[PDB]
RNA sequence: CGAUGUCGGCUCAUCACAUCCUGGGGCUGAAGUAGGUCCCAAGGGUAUGGCUGUUCGCCAUUUAAAGUGGUACGCGAGCUGGGUUUAGAACGUCGUGAGACAGUUCGGUCCCUAUCUGCCGUGGGCGCUGGAGAACUGAGGGGGGCUGCUCCUAGUACGAGAGGACCGGAGUGGACGCAUCACUGGUGUUCGGGUUGUCAUGCCAAUGGCACUGCCCGGUAGCUAAAUGCGGAAGAGAUAAGUGCUGAAAGCAUCUAAGCACGAAACUUGCCCCGAGAUGAGUUCUCCCUGACCCUUUAAGGGUCCUGAAGGAACGUUGAAGACGACGACGUUGAUAGGCCGGGUGUGUAAGCGCAGCGAUGCGUUGAGCUAACCGGUACUAAUGAACCGUGAGGCUUAACCU
RNA sequence: AAUUCCUUGUCGGGUAAGUUCCGACCUGCACGAAUGGCGUAAUGAUGGCCAGGCUGUCUCCACCCGAGACUCAGUGAAAU
RNA sequence: ACACAGGUGGUCAGGUAGAGAAUACCAAGGCGCUUGAGAGAACUCGGGUGAAGGAACUAGGCAAAAUGGUGCCGUAACUUC
RNA sequence: AGGACCGAACCGACUAAUGUCGAAAAAUUAGCGGAUGACUUGUGGCUGGGGGUGAAAGGCCAAUCAAACCGGGAGAUAGCU
């Protein structure tokens, strides 16, 4: 089935009658409402896009305002699209809960990566670092070697340099789930996400079942 | 380091295509005297929001 | 990748800059005006305000507290009789930045930092 | 220049 | 490739031959000369001495 | 933590006081071992009445590490030392006949039996 | 967050008895030994207290036959099941970390009886 | 030969299969396991220490394996200089001698601030044509694809016994990569405390400056792993080796000549990411612009007044975003940054006062005081009213639709 | 052996494993008694090896403090 | 060759702590060394710390880390004593 | 008393790094060896080019040394570029 979009509010543990604590992270889920179903007789593709959150009404756009306006909900935050698995259909303006994560047992989370910014070759990609002494001048934390010689005369594409980190559109998944709260809108997940608190996470159904 | 041959006029005028400075061309007008200045900043005399907050 | 820090290092060591925010707030505090450049007001806007804040409550201790701060007699003397009978009613944020212009030295922001007074 | 230095130790390659 | 001195050509050809006999276990180390041949030669020689010896020491201690 | 050159005192009274472990056994290029795992083992150091010499290279099971082991509630066990029992190499069967020091729960398990069945404490 | 301090509030127990770091404190734990559930006994001195609300622990460093043993425990976490203090210990540090160097006669403290 | 720096080592790898393992099969001098040989398959992985400058080799112990080669038998404008080839000196040998020795050994300065291609990232202009705000489909490209051990099946088949399956399922491991501080740690020179030598505040107390943060002890938030989860797949299509069905040429036989059904970590998907500059420039929703004139080479022409619309840009507050750009939140119709209150955390009974002691010092007020980067509030201060860019509904031809 | 090609000649010790080292075996290509031999207390920024402590050398790097590298204002090269 | 981190002989030379002209802070006296302001990326230098191992790294304990002062006890092989 | 020991001034450069179109055509940083004698240094002289000098490297002789620099034979010579 279709996902959901939650924000980050920090992490916990919930600790189990049998013992084992098991690390959680709170991913509050706000009614993710229709704007709009996008079918085949127009786009080729089944699917629905939401939002979430709620804007001001002085930072919302006239072309925003409209697309709203065509829906009749209330404005929000951002707008995602999840595609439908043929087996439901939604209507425009239906308040989507979390009790579509009553059913299952394991979920995909997708977030904005927390940006690490220009970082070395070490930090990105685990490459060794070099001995820092018997003679080592200028070649500590440098990749060193890049290519070949003058037969290959250039640098393969795809060479695991320096450059940037973070900001990425990770997905962690297979991730289990604990408690579906319905009265304070949370979903307790098992393990780590990716993002901060207070980033955007498309928590979607597992495809690997 | 050492260059195999001199670059053109025409690489240094597309390299110094993106070294042009550009202007604020935004200065405000205050309320009390109507003096030129820029945004968030006081006039020549300390005319700022219409109040003499310089007090000098 | 300073995530989630505050502190300008405004390239000084800490010596250096806790001296210089020692003297700049004294010199703040004893002409209740000062043109400086912008970041060092922004940070300094973060040392005038807890002395302020000890000002407050005048009491034994407190003197001894404002006396550790600042190295002065006469900047604790202007403190807690002049500043703090006279800030008694506002809650925080007694300071004021004022941009105007830049240096002709160097191009740097300049920024005349001052409290809310001079009405007298 | 008044005074043109000795070049660099070369390579062996003897 | 060889241990020693001498030239360049240590660095890149090879002038370093071992020979190793399986089923009586004998090693033959040849590091004299420039080129192989007038090595293997030698490496061969060193071969048909030391299993002659072999054989005859075995022979004369039965 | 127990890896490739690092000394451990000998839990038990086999004989060898410092041993050495030389490799961790199970799984290529590993770095360090964990709360019951194989090690392979040299003898530095042993007292006369010993059943073993010093010199012999043989298995050896890790039981306590300064570097800590995790229990599942959150939990972490130090100990103030890092301490073996050594084992005869293609059956495990500890040579002592008496432990000292306390045992972590993990290494009950199918084959450590004797070690926790003389363990004075956990 | 409220969000988060009310998904902690709910869980953390209200009977947490309050002692200083240094005490002679007797910790009874549960343990699941397969098929049987023994509550086991584990008696030492405190030497750190990280408190974090419901992720607060604390260390208990108890000299076993042989080598010390050093143990943290949660505080809000079922596995353990009682903390009663036997000795009040009169440290004017918060960290004991230095009693680990310290062995035998170095290592005992100076009791409170304020 | 008006200069192409090579051996070995560290880091970084790329490609071929004449395949070391994993995978699918045929023969066997294959009862099972463990084997010998061979075909297809490069998707992934392919040691740790002693010696030697050594590649290589031996030894010790693992592993499923310790693959062969090419790339200037890779890689010094990435790094040493151990060895080989500068200048010193010696041992052995030759030469009357100066000197020589691929016979060692001792020790001996390895430069360069990136113009072009390339690679890692990140931006500006313009285009897609009336413009803008978003949402995606998706061409195409990129990342990963390793497997051990134990148990059930099952001590089952097989086997006189010893030993011991194929296939399938589950759990726990090692490496790799990703994610995050929920636990444990490290750092935390912006927080607190102890102390030495000196100086200062007119002196005691107290505090501050210097001596590597003076020496240390911890430690808030962030970063980080040694900490914790995740994944390599399941499934589908087309196949290589190989096993086949029907079946003539050639009354038989035949996997192939017509056709059909199987068949691998190899190929495409399926897992994830970038992505309409894919100039082939895509699709959907919404917003906004409906004012007159003269000149005329009556041209998709230029110029004048009035209006500036949606939106964008500039400035400021700034960020778990960031070299700079760019991105996100906010700009008084406010919780964006700083300040303040309370809580939490950390250091740990501040100063003053009172008591005991000749004194250092000890106790009570007090588990106080101080709190950075944390949380929940609070406009107390700073984000001003405005100015700038962007416009009068949008070209030709053809067909279907309403007039 | 500063000597030695064959050679990592052979034995023992040190290490789990030692072409280095030590004590020898003499089969001295090609040691040798003033171009001196064998030992030798002390000494050496001397060559090699081992033992203890000690540690970011490494396993495997992580954070922090200042000086550059990034931007702005002024002056402003060079090899080629 | 420079308003250059180099070199240049002799005299005076204090307070505290210190064996001391060493070293730490000061008096008399001279200076802040003729580019500053931001941000706190990769990388470079001088450093500080670090869980567990303690040389497994490397040609090589190279570099770093560690010991370090006064009084007292005691100090082996060998030797030219 | 010691061509004695540790360790400042002073003398020299053994390791590593910074530099290496450098602050400088040999330097600096952190460790070093000697530091009452075969020590160092100032001032003024003497020894000089097939020579001087050398605790001996074929080193040094004005930043140039297996034969210094300056001027002249000399526009030497060059089957070589």
């Amino acid at each position: 089935m279709i996902g959901l979009v939650g924000k980050k509010v920090g992490m916990t543990r919930i600790f189990t009658e049998d013992g084992v604590s098991i690390p959680v992270t709170v991913i509050e889920v706000e009614a993710n409402r229709v704007t709009q179903v996008k079918d085949l007789a127009n786009d080729g593709y089944r699917a629905i896009q939401v939002t979430t959150g709620a804007k001001k009404a002085n930072r919302v756009t006239k072309p925003e305002a409209g697309h709203f306006a065509k829906a009749g909900v209330e404005a929000g935050r951002g707008l995602w699209e999840f595609r439908l698995a043929e087996g439901e259909e939604f209507t425009v303006g239906q308040s989507i809960s979390v009790e579509l994560f009553a059913d299952v047992k394991k979920v995909d989370v997708t977030g904005t990566s927390k940006g690490k910014g220009f970082a070395g070759t070490v930090k990105r990609w685990n490459f060794r670092t070099q001995d820092a002494t018997h003679g080592n001048s200028l070649s500590h934390r440098v990749p060193g070697s890049i290519g070949q010689n003058q037969t290959p005369g250039k640098v393969f594409k795809g060479k695991k340099m320096a450059g940037q980190m973070g900001n990425e559109r990770v997905t962690v998944q297979s991730l289990d789930v604990v408690r579906v709260d319905a009265e304070r809108n949370l979903l307790l997940v098992k393990g780590a996400v990716p993002g901060a608190t207070g980033s955007d996470l498309i928590v979607k159904p597992a495809v690997k079942a | 380091a050492v260059q195999q041959n001199k670059p053109t006029r025409s690489k240094r005028g597309m390299r110094r295509s993106h070294d042009a400075l550009t202007a604020v061309t935004s200065l405000s007008v205050d309320k009390t005297s109507g003096e030129k200045h820029l945004r968030h900043h006081i006039t020549a005399d300390g005319y700022y929001r219409g109040r003499k907050v310089i007090a000098k | 990748m300073r995530h989630r820090k505050s502190g300008r290092q405004l390239n000084r060591n800490s010596s250096h800059r806790q001296a210089m925010f020692r003297n700049m707030a004294g010199s703040l505090v004893r002409h209740e005006i000062i043109k400086t450049t912008l970041p060092k007001a922004k940070e300094l806007r973060r040392v005038v305000e807890p002395l302020i804040t000890l000002a407050k409550t005048d009491s034994v201790a407190n003197r001894r507290l404002a006396f550790a701060r600042t190295r002065d007699n006469e900047i604790v003397a202007k403190l807690f009789n002049e500043l703090g009978p006279r800030f008694a009613s506002r809650a925080g944020g007694y300071t004021r930045i004022l941009k105007c212009g830049f240096r002709a030295g160097d191009n740097a922001p300049m920024a005349y930092i001052e409290l809310v007074d001079r009405s007298e | 220049p008044v005074y043109i230095p000795r070049p660099r130790p070369p390579h062996p390659r003897l | 490739r060889s241990s020693g001195a001498g030239a360049q050509h240590v660095n890149t050809t090879d002038s370093a031959i071992r020979i190793t006999h399986l089923p009586t276990g004998i090693v033959v180390e040849c590091q004299d000369e420039r080129s192989q041949h007038k090595n293997k030669a030698k490496a061969l020689s060193v071969l048909g001495a030391r299993i002659h010896a072999a054989e005859m020491a075995k022979r004369q201690q039965a | 933590m127990i890896q490739e050159q690092t000394m451990l005192n000998v839990a038990d009274n086999s004989g060898a006081r410092r041993v050495m472990c030389i490799k961790v056994l199970g799984g290529s290029h590993r770095r360090y071992a964990g709360v019951g795992d194989i090690i392979k083992i040299t003898i530095k150091e042993a007292i006369p009445r010993g059943k073993v010499k010093k010199g012999d290279v043989l298995k050896a099971v890790v039981v306590r590490t300064k570097k800590g082991v995790r229990r599942p509630d959150g939990s972490v066990i130090r100990f103030d030392g890092n301490a073996c029992v050594l084992l005869n190499n293609n059956s495990e069967q500890p040579i002592g006949t008496r432990i000292f020091g306390p045992v972590t729960r993990e290494l009950r398990s199918e084959k450590f039996m004797k070690i926790i069945s003389l363990a004075p404490e956990v | 967050s409220n969000i988060i301090k009310q998904l902690e509030q709910e869980q953390m127990k209200q009977d947490v008895p309050s002692f200083r770091p240094g005490d002679t404190v007797e910790v009874k734990v549960w343990v699941v030994e397969g098929s049987k559930k023994r509550l086991q006994a584990f008696e030492g001195v405190v030497i750190a207290i990280r408190n974090r609300g419901l992720h607060s622990a604390f260390t208990v460093r108890k000299i076993s036959n042989g080598e010390g043993v050093e143990r943290v425990f949660q505080t809000h976490s079922p596995v353990v099941d009682s903390i009663s203090v036997k000795r009040r210990g009169a440290v004017r540090k918060a960290k004991l970390y230095y009693l680990r160097e310290r062995t035998g006669k170095a290592a005992r403290i100076k009791e409170r009886l304020n």
